[PDB]
RNA sequence: CCAUCUAUAAUUUUGAAUAAAAAUUUUGCCGUUGCUAUGGC
């Protein structure tokens, strides 16, 4: 079910190039 | 003698009228008619007639009349306002606008008419789409007389900021295209109160005004230019405020499609020179909570730039300063790490002030204080990654 | 009505967004009564 | 009874606009 | 002088509905640069939500006034056009 | 707190002049009495 549906959207952003990713925020560490 | 006599004559006219039993009150009898189903329709348009010849009459004497008499004259008035309700005074008065043919009456007709709905509610809904196709078909008929003329518009402001999403559509798409056509007009009054007619279908509208952006902002922002060249102008102050508040009414309601024109938003309040510095302050801290912060702070480097820097205006520079420390207290951590070489081609300008300024010592150690603090922040609000490079 | 004259691209996309968005809720609820 | 008395006292909105036109 | 007055009343009108705490129409520069950067969070702290409630109620109460107004005189003449459509 | 830098005030140049500009450095309130002094609360 909702692991189709990204199956079908990873399909659809490997369709074209999009291919995107959620961005990481880093902090001040170390 | 005469004098005297006509003093005590209006006295005498005020006793009648004045509201001290049913039969004895003069605007219980009028009522009770309209209430009686049975009364004649002629009958009621009789009463309609005699009002707005009474009313007439007493405008007459005010407009042409000594200091006793005057007053008397308003209590005389403020009897004859109050004889039959608001349904009956607009059919009874409106006609009249365009019967009677003096300046003064019509200018006070007009004042009355506004000052029936003031204390009206959603009932006068059906009446007052009355009264604005009538104001709005007599707008171009009044526009040799810039009193007459501006009165019109003050009214009209009234009728929409109260219960104007309450009224009819094509009222509102009406008024706001006839003050996109006189904010061009020659006399200074007209302008500010097209300006406010414009703020209040602005908010109503919302979204639904974006037809006419291009009528709106971009002539507005021309008109500022106008505004600090003709600095004699008696209504200077009156109208960069009215400019100032058109922004501010859209920088609340349409925010996303004005990022396209903020450049030219900070450029008005910067350098407004009249308007208040509190009411200038007020106007950035809508920009801040309505508009995206990515932009602003892409404008306020080529703002810097280009006239604030080489301005030695010491107002637009503290300005400034309080947009860029607003920008940074607020603009999450996302957008900081992806604007940062923005900011850092800023400050790097900024840095460099102390050059091209003109202002003694302790004003630019003082500006580059709050340079220092703001660029600390900034540089929190980051990481390794982003910085390295960057230092 | 999508405004388009004397307006730049960015607004343009602006009343897109808008106007899809909403039709999107609603055109979604069709096409599940449809299928 | 001079000490008691000094006691005693120690314890429309349209109308604006007419006229202004009138003066214009 | 009406023209004056007419301008001061419609942009008066305007701050009150947009900017409500903001004031209505009627030396060295280092500290002057100063007194704008504190009028920016004191504006801040301004609470501009009780100043829109003040303005509400006062008009609310004028308004309701009035509606009992002529609730109270719609009663008077209806009487009365029943005592006459008895007679 | 001290110093430093400003601000205010003063002499000076262009200047009929405004102007800029280098430069430098007795009462809380109420009276009376002078042109200063003392009566009431």
């Amino acid at each position: 079910x909702x692991x189709x549906x990204x199956x079908x959207x990873x399909x659809x952003x490997x369709x074209x190039x999009x291919x995107x990713x959620x961005x990481x925020x880093x902090x001040w560490x170390x | 003698e005469f004098l005297t006599f006509m003093n005590n004559t209006f006295e005498f006219i005020n006793k009648i009228t004045e509201e001290t039993d049913v039969r004895r009150n003069l605007r219980l009898k009028v009522y009770s008619v309209l209430l009686d189903e049975t009364s004649d329709k002629k009958l009621i348009r009789n009463i309609r007639e005699e009002f707005g010849t009474l009313l007439e009459g007493v405008l007459f004497f005010i407009n042409s009349v000594t200091t006793e008499i005057k007053e008397i004259l308003f209590k005389v008035l403020g009897n004859v306002l109050q004889i039959l309700p608001v349904d009956e005074f607009v059919n009874a008065v409106l006609p009249l606008l365009s019967t009677s043919t003096n300046e003064d009456i019509r200018y006070h007709l007009t004042l009355v008419i506004g000052s029936k709905f003031e204390l009206e509610g959603s009932e006068a809904i059906p009446i007052v789409n009355n009264v604005m196709k009538v104001l709005l078909d007599r707008m171009p008929l009044e526009s040799k007389s810039v009193v007459i003329s501006q009165v019109i518009l003050n009214t009209m402001t009234a009728l929409v900021s109260k219960y104007g999403k309450k009224l009819e559509g094509s009222i509102l798409t009406q008024a706001l295209t006839l003050a996109t056509e006189k904010v061009s007009s020659d006399m200074t009054e007209v302008k500010i109160s097209s300006l406010a007619l414009i703020t209040n279908c602005v908010q109503v509208l919302g979204v639904k005004s974006i037809a006419f952006y291009p009528k709106i902002v971009p002539p507005s922002i021309k008109l500022f230019d106008a505004s600090l060249a003709d600095s004699s102008n008696p209504l200077k102050e009156q109208l960069q405020v009215a400019i100032l508040l058109l922004f501010a009414g859209l920088i609340k309601r349409i925010p996303s499609f004005l990022m396209s024109n903020i450049l030219d938003v900070l450029h008005v309040i910067y350098f407004s020179r009249e308007v208040d510095s509190s009411i200038r302050l007020s106007v950035i801290s809508l920009i801040i909570e309505n508009i995206d912060l990515k932009e602003v702070l892409k404008v306020l480097f080529r703002i810097w730039s280009t006239e604030i820097a080489t301005s030695n205006d010491t107002v637009a520079v503290s300005l400034f300063l309080s947009t860029l420390e607003s920008t940074v207290e607020n603009i999450d951590k996302k957008s900081a790490t992806s604007q940062s070489p923005i900011f850092f081609k800023l400050l790097l300008s900024l840095f460099e002030f102390r050059s091209i300024s003109s202002f003694d010592n302790n004003t630019i150690s003082r500006i580059e204080a709050s340079v220092h603090e703001i660029s600390n922040s900034y540089v929190l609000k980051m990481n390794d990654k982003v910085f390295r490079p960057l230092f | 009505e999508i405004t388009v004259d004397g307006l730049d691209a960015n607004q343009v996309w602006w009343q897109v967004k808008l106007v899809l968005d909403s039709i999107d809720g609603d055109l979604i609820q069709g096409i599940q009564e449809l299928k | 009874k001079k000490q008691v008395e000094q006691r005693l006292e120690f314890y429309l909105a349209i109308q604006e606009a007419m006229e202004l036109y009138n003066k214009d | 002088q009406t023209s004056k007055y007419q301008a001061t009343s419609v942009v008066n009108g305007l701050l009150s509905n947009l900017l409500p705490g903001v004031p209505k129409i009627r030396g060295s520069k280092a500290q002057l640069i100063d007194r704008n950067l504190k009028k920016r969070v004191q504006l801040q702290n301004r609470d501009v939500h009780k100043i829109k409630k003040k303005c509400k109620l006062v008009k609310k109460k004028k308004v309701k006034k009035h509606k009992l107004d002529k609730e109270q005189l719609e009663q008077l003449a209806k009487h009365q056009v029943l005592k006459k459509h008895q007679h």
